[PDB]
């Protein structure tokens, strides 16, 4: 199920930056994987945090927008790893830029669209163990 | 949407690089 995955994911990217918040097997994979997916395009992610620009005001509309985006013709392994990284990305400079509950806020959103969003493509195309698989070393 | 279809591009690589 969804939640989980969500919460040890961001719990973790927070947990290596400094930031303390709030069977087990895909996790530890799609750590392995955001972490590569991350230094993989460091170059690329410099540039995102740089047109980020979060207020809470906007922090659903911001959320929104690039989610949709990223989905919008379709769904992919690589996509779905970019999209824990970005929620990473997010609930990072929120604990930076002084906005720890909107960490909260984003843990659901993430997870509301995972659930209502992903979730059948995922299940028509292998679940998480399919991934596991493809993701390996 | 900038930084969407630019995580979009290096998610679709990765997927690439990945098959």
């Amino acid at each position: 199920d969804n939640r989980e995955i969500v919460m040890k994911y961001i719990h973790y990217k927070l947990s290596q930056r400094g930031y303390e918040w709030d069977s087990e097997v895909v996790h530890l994979t799609l750590r392995q994987a955001g972490d590569d997916f991350s230094r993989r395009y460091r170059r690329d992610f410099a540039e995102m945090s740089s047109q980020l620009h979060l207020t809470p005001f906007t922090a659903r509309g911001r959320f929104a927008t690039v989610v949709e985006e990223l989905f919008r013709d379709g769904v992919n392994w690589g996509r779905i790893v970019a999209f824990f990284e970005f929620g990473g990305v997010m609930c990072v400079e929120s604990v930076n830029r002084e906005m720890s509950p909107l960490v909260d806020n984003i843990a659901l959103w993430m997870t509301e669209y995972l659930n209502r969003h992903l979730h059948t493509w995922i299940q028509d195309n292998g679940g998480w163990d399919a991934f596991v698989e493809l993701y390996g070393p | 949407i900038x930084i969407a279809q630019x995580l979009r591009x290096i998610g679709d690589x990765f997927n690439x690089y990945y098959a």
